[PDB]
């Protein structure tokens, strides 16, 4: 019957889940890598990405 | 200074060649602007 103390720790855990899992979201850039995105491509646009 | 001027779009920031490798830097991000006259008939004239 412990269900409700089960169920904030459930919810934290798939908040935190979805947090870290967001940055693999592309957000229509070129690339999801900060390196990638320096080394193959100049600044004038990088900037924006 | 007196360059070729064949490269319009080298002059202007956002892109550097070899003329910009070498000769002289031009960077993508450049506050000065562009002037120009009609003047080429008396610097020009081998030579």
């Amino acid at each position: 019957a412990l269900g409700k103390l089960q169920d904030v720790v459930n919810h934290n855990a798939q908040a935190l889940n979805t947090l870290v899992k967001q940055l693999s979201s592309k957000f229509g850039a070129i690339s999801s890598v900060l390196n990638d995105i320096f080394s193959r491509l100049d600044p004038p646009e990088a900037e924006v990405q | 200074f007196v360059i070729r001027g064949d490269e319009v779009r080298q002059i202007a920031p956002g892109q550097t060649g070899n003329i910009a490798d070498y000769n002289y830097k031009l960077p993508d991000d450049f506050t000065g602007c562009v002037i120009a006259w009609n003047s080429n008939k008396l610097d020009s004239k081998g030579n």
